[PDB]
RNA sequence: GUCUACGGCCAUACCACCCUGAACGCGCCCGAUCUCGUCUGAUCUCGGAAGCUAAGCAGGGUCGGGCCUGGUUAGUACUUGGAUGGGAGACCGCCUGGGAAUACCGGGUGCUGUAGGCUU
RNA sequence: UGCCAGGUGGGGAGUUUGACUGGGGCGGUACACCUGUCAAACGGUAACGCAGGUGUCCUAAGGCGAGCUCAGGGAGGACAGAAACCUCCCGUGGAGCAGAAGGGCAAAAGCUCGCUUGAUCUUGAUUUUCAGUACGAAUACAGACCGUGAAAGCGGGGCCUCACGAUCCUUCUGACCUUUUGGGUUUUAAGCAGGAGGUGUCAGAAAAGUUACCACAGGGAUAACUGGCUUGUGGCGGCCAAGCGUUCAUAGCGACGUCGCUUUUUGAUCCUUCGAUGUCGGCUCUUCCUAUCAUUGUGAAGCAGAAUUCACCAAGCGUUGGAUU
RNA sequence: GGUAUAGGGGCGAAAGACUAAUCGAACCAUCUAGUAGCUGGUUCCCUCCGAAGUUUCCCUCAGGAUAGCUGGCGCUCUCGCACACGCAGUUUUAUCCGGUAAAGCGAAUGAUUAGAGGUCUUGGGGCCGAAACGAUCUCAACCUAUUCUCAAACUUUAAAUGGGUAAGAAGCCCGGCUCGCUGGCGUGAGCCGGGCGUGGAAUGGAGUGCCUAGUGGGCCACUUUUGGUAAGCAGAACUGGCG
RNA sequence: GCGCACCACCGGCCCGUCUCGCCCGCCGCGCCGGGGAGGUGGAGCACGAGCGCACGUGUUAGGACCCGAAAGAUGGUGAACU
């Protein structure tokens, strides 16, 4: 009683019924699989972020102020 | 047969468990047959606490 | 003979509510008559929260409502939830609230009350906002079930936290071949 | 059926080119991978180590991990029911810059060029690509000669 | 396969690499009571025969060789067990070969 | 025009023979106390500047081989899709598109980056 | 005699006696793996397809650094010749890298040296088969101890593609580790983590036959008939013409080659039939076919007569009695 | 006629024979509605959707588990409510991959035919020679330029068909902070602020989550193709059908 | 602009384990107890959602959709045939 061995007639029409689908790219892919020192200098970098910030509030407001008096210098 | 997830069960039912089956439909006429006995019980101690010692 | 699958041409979301009960029936007419009338979406989207199901409304704690009320700009606005108002006993200090829901616990509408705010109906909302301006709409935690917790992967897949069925926890009911590496291998 | 060798039916994909063998050129080695860089993978035989599976040989994909002389490079690849973005370690000999992206690239800056300039002319100009139209009609000149005649040639048995 | 009598390597107890001392590793006595064996006198006891399989299949014709490292530091003394692929010839100090000679 | 040191692409750069090299440079070359290694200062290493283009090296030449790039081969071989096309078959033609490779015949015989020389 | 212990004990009891398979058995392993082809220029793809290989081996045949070039050929030198050793030249690797094959490698990945044991300890991530689960194998990292080289660097086994193993149990190694239950100490024991002892039917039962005295549930998924496709084989018929035929290829034959027909032989297949289609022969009887033995009518001769064979229309009518089986 | 031997027992001049029409283990009742991956059957209507005989594992091959195909229940959003994101058995424009068809063997490996020039080399039969590479050919493996025919396990070349990516807002251009990483200054990555929108053609509304039956014997055909003389034979690939 | 629910990512917290370390307290100063940083393992936290009843579907143990063996065991009846 033999019988049939293996074949790949009908799986096209099986795969395509349901619509193959690239796989969902998503924003901010996930960081699995970096090498571990890069991980931990980043971790070091965001963690240290709050600490001076007032630096970065001031540069900012400046730089607002600089377009305003950029923008009336224009109209 | 297991079909996708569903939990491992083990039930007691291999004996003749159909042999030894308890019914509760005595529970009414046990109860009321309790009462009336407590109730003959608290009368013949006419003074004495129903409850007891 | 045209070639056009039929497969997905029948739309599966609810129409009507499920439940038999007519004070819900009646406010789904009157917001059917609202949304079908009014060109505000805040009735479509009440109309649909009402044909929902009681998984898809889960109640809404006191101090997420209060938290989510707590955010700047949404100042002196009233609550609009269709699911229901659950008492949280975990916090001390409850505002002053203008609350709608189809439901409102004791304990909840009493602390309610006692700080001042207001508990009203939908068919009060209605006749106050019809259009539902001035309103914040929010609703309780959808994936706070814990049939959520045994979805996804598969549990003894590589990198899954999928709760399996278990019926009871315990040391050798399961932890053993296949989640230890000493005992064969581990996912 | 066929076994499952790792390297089975390599026997000209991960081999030399003619007259090509022999010492690694160092251009390839030195050609920095940043993140987010488009590359597609070519294995080479002379290089044993950081092979990469006869599955991914033509593919290309994108950088997301770098290491001291590898780079990690999530590819596409179809599993008989779908495609799976997976992530694989490849050493940098199989591995160079794809030239799909800097023509995308070179279009978008001469765009920008396009949009910053005639914009104060006033006039908008075609930036989208469009398809190969109607040849242009035009005039064909005939200068003096007649058009040569060409009769079909009497068959010959040559064999 | 041959490997020498003394081998330099790791030790975990130390944190150091030190000379250690090679000998082969080889089975122990049961100990006539562990759980399992008690377990299994108690089963086999009574009537019924035997009660637990008894493999008669074999075909593998050797064993994995393991090597017992002691560290030959003083007050340190600790053994580690190393396992090396499977051979059926095995010494310790094997006649280093004298590559470069005449064979006779 | 050109050379030296480190290179990039790795024969348009290779191989065989012949001719020419002004200056710097590159080498041949002169020796083994010190450094160093050999059966041998042959190689390597060290110490030098009496001779030389003899050789390497650089340039050029061969109705040169090879190599690179074209024509021919050829719309040929082959090939996607089509027919209630032919033929007993083997096979072949047509419609709709793509399109090779030998023999044979032409052209060419390294460009170039950094730093430092010579022709001042 | 009663109770234990060892031996014997098909007298008796229970049970088993794998799978694939052009039916089954026998034969083989296509049952776990690796190489090239099949395989139709991504990948993947079957047969008891083709050519093969594996269950090993290596203290160096692993890891570094240095120095050389191999196979082969030519020209020479006392014994010395085709092969002993030395010298020069040519030598893209035509040698070697343990094995089967493929790929790869020339101041190497080959040969010779010097030093070593990265064949060490520990978290994770990924690749191969894949369900994208394990095992094995491998790939980039990271944290310590190192080896080597002046250094850059290289090395956590073999240049790569294979060389191996779950639960339970036992054994070894490790912590001033946990419990050993009313408490305390000490032996013992049970745990935690890492190796080994093995399941070759290799995701892993503990397993001999016969039944023609046989039984049950099924199967035309599967054999022994006929009938179906095919015609290797069997049988029959042509094409060319080297030769036999005293001379002369074709009166009669016809090699070396080649084209056909039939299912009156044996074969290949398993399409119908296993809730049953009564088989080998012989006897009796009817009909049909012609690939004609004889008779009717004719063509040909190595046809003189007789006889003989070749061929044509032609199945109307005949094709016997017995010994042996 | 009386009596004795009763079921793993009896009895047997031995046939596995007889033991109440049953004997290679009698009859009766119960365990017992024993088990069956194996046959057979399985009861009203209409409407809507609608399959597979395929991958992996199993003492697995008439069966299961697991992926695949199917149905149901939803949910999250966009809009012919003058005002569109995203996806495709498609093509176009760019940019990578291959080693099959073909072709070649005057190019490598292997097979192989025949003539010209070679004491290249040596050797066998031989002839003119005591012999002589002195003359003449011949057969051996080789060479120098040619020549005939080949390779699924050969190849310098080399298609058609085909397989990945890119065709923008998740993109660019500036300013500033953080770093126990790497560095002479530098990198590299991550954080905040600001400015710039139709990114080839044509067609589609999409995304996402739970349960889930049946299936797991297939067959045929154009084309490519393995074994076999061939087969309405056995076995593969793409597509389309019957089922 | 405030931004539900939800999704993806980056951080934070809890328990086991590994590495490097600096300090805190006492009734009994010890083989005492506690804390940090950096990886990793968990069916976790990160302002909740369960409980009870009823209905439907799917998987099981039971006789288990219905009918069907060749068998096995316990207790009894037969030599009126042979
Ligand atoms: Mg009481
Ligand atoms: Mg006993
Ligand atoms: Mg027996
Ligand atoms: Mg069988
Ligand atoms: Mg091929
Ligand atoms: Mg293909
Ligand atoms: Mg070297
Ligand atoms: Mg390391
Ligand atoms: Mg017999
Ligand atoms: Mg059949
Ligand atoms: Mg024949
Ligand atoms: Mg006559
Ligand atoms: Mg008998
Ligand atoms: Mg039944
Ligand atoms: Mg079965
Ligand atoms: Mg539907
Ligand atoms: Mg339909
Ligand atoms: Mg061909
Ligand atoms: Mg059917
Ligand atoms: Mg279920
Ligand atoms: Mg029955
Ligand atoms: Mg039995
Ligand atoms: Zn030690």
């Amino acid at each position: 009683a033999k019988s049939k061995n293996h074949t790949t007639h009908n799986q096209s029409r099986k795969w395509h019924r349901n619509g193959i689908k690239k796989p969902r790219s998503q924003r901010y892919e996930s960081l699995k699989g970096v090498d571990p020192k890069f991980l931990r200098n980043m971790r070091f970098a965001k963690k240290h972020n709050k600490k001076g910030l007032k630096k970065m509030q001031a540069n900012n407001a400046k730089a607002m102020a600089a377009r305003a008096e950029a923008i009336k210098a224009l109209v | 047969a297991p079909s996708r997830n569903g939990m491992i069960l083990k039930p007691h039912f291999h004996k003749d468990w159909q042999r030894r089956v308890a019914t509760w439909f005595n529970q009414p006429a046990r109860k009321i047959r309790r009462r009336k006995a407590r109730q003959a019980r608290a009368r013949r101690i006419a003074p004495r606490p129903a409850s007891g010692p | 003979g045209v070639d056009i699958r039929h497969n997905k041409d029948r739309k599966v979301r609810r129409k009507e509510p499920k439940s038999q009960d007519i004070y819900l029936r009646l406010l789904v007419k009157l917001y059917r008559f609202l949304a079908r009338r009014t060109n505000s979406t805040f009735n479509q989207v009440v109309l649909k929260r009402l044909f929902m199901s009681r998984t898809n409304r889960p109640p809404l704690s006191l101090s997420r409502m209060i938290r989510k009320m707590k955010l700047p700009g949404r100042e002196g606005k009233t609550a609009v939830v269709v699911g229901t108002i659950t008492d949280d006993v975990r916090v001390q200090e409850v505002p002053k609230l203008k609350v709608c829901a189809l439901r409102v616990s004791s304990r909840a509408r009493s602390r309610i009350l006692k700080a001042g705010g207001k508990i009203l109906t939908f068919d009060q909302l209605a006749l106050d906002s019809p259009k539902g301006c001035g309103t914040v709409l929010l609703s309780g935690p959808r994936k706070g079930r814990e049939v959520y917790r045994h979805f996804g992967k598969a549990p003894g897949t590589p990198h899954s936290h999928t709760k399996p069925y278990v019926r009871s926890k315990g040391r050798k009911f399961e932890r053993a071949r296949g989640r230890r590496a000493s005992r064969g291998y581990k996912n | 059926t066929n076994t499952k060798g790792k390297r089975r039916g390599t026997r000209y994909m991960f081999s030399r080119p003619f007259r090509k063998h022999g010492v690694v050129p160092l251009a390839t080695y030195m050609r920095i991978y940043k993140k987010g860089d488009i590359v597609d993978i070519k294995g080479m035989g002379t290089v044993q180590k950081g092979m990469p599976h006869k599955c991914y040989h033509g593919k290309t994909g994108r950088v997301y991990n770098v290491t001291q002389h590898a780079v990690g490079i999530v590819v596409n690849k179809q599993v008989k029911g779908k495609i799976l973005a997976k992530r694989i370690n490849v050493r940098i000999e199989h591995i160079k810059h794809s030239k799909s992206r800097d023509s995308f690239l070179k279009r978008v800056k001469e765009n920008d060029q396009k949009k910053k300039e005639a914009k104060e002319k006033g006039t908008w100009v075609q930036l989208k690509r469009q398809p190969a139209p109607p040849r242009e009609a035009h005039f064909v000149r005939t200068n003096g000669k007649e058009p040569e005649l060409l009769e079909p040639i009497p068959y010959e048995f040559m064999a | 396969v041959n490997v020498p009598k003394t081998r330099r390597t790791f030790c975990k107890k130390c944190g150091k690499h030190q000379p250690h001392k090679v000998t082969q590793y080889k089975k122990g006595k049961d100990s006539l009571y562990a759980q399992g064996k008690r377990r299994y006198d108690r089963k086999q006891s009574g009537y019924g025969g035997q009660t637990k399989p008894i493999f008669r299949k074999k075909a593998k014709t050797t064993k994995k060789i393991v090597l017992r490292l002691e560290c030959v530091e003083p007050n340190c003394r600790s053994k580690r067990m190393l396992a090396i692929k499977r051979c059926k010839h095995f010494e310790l100090g094997g006649d280093k070969k004298r590559k470069g000679q005449v064979i006779q």
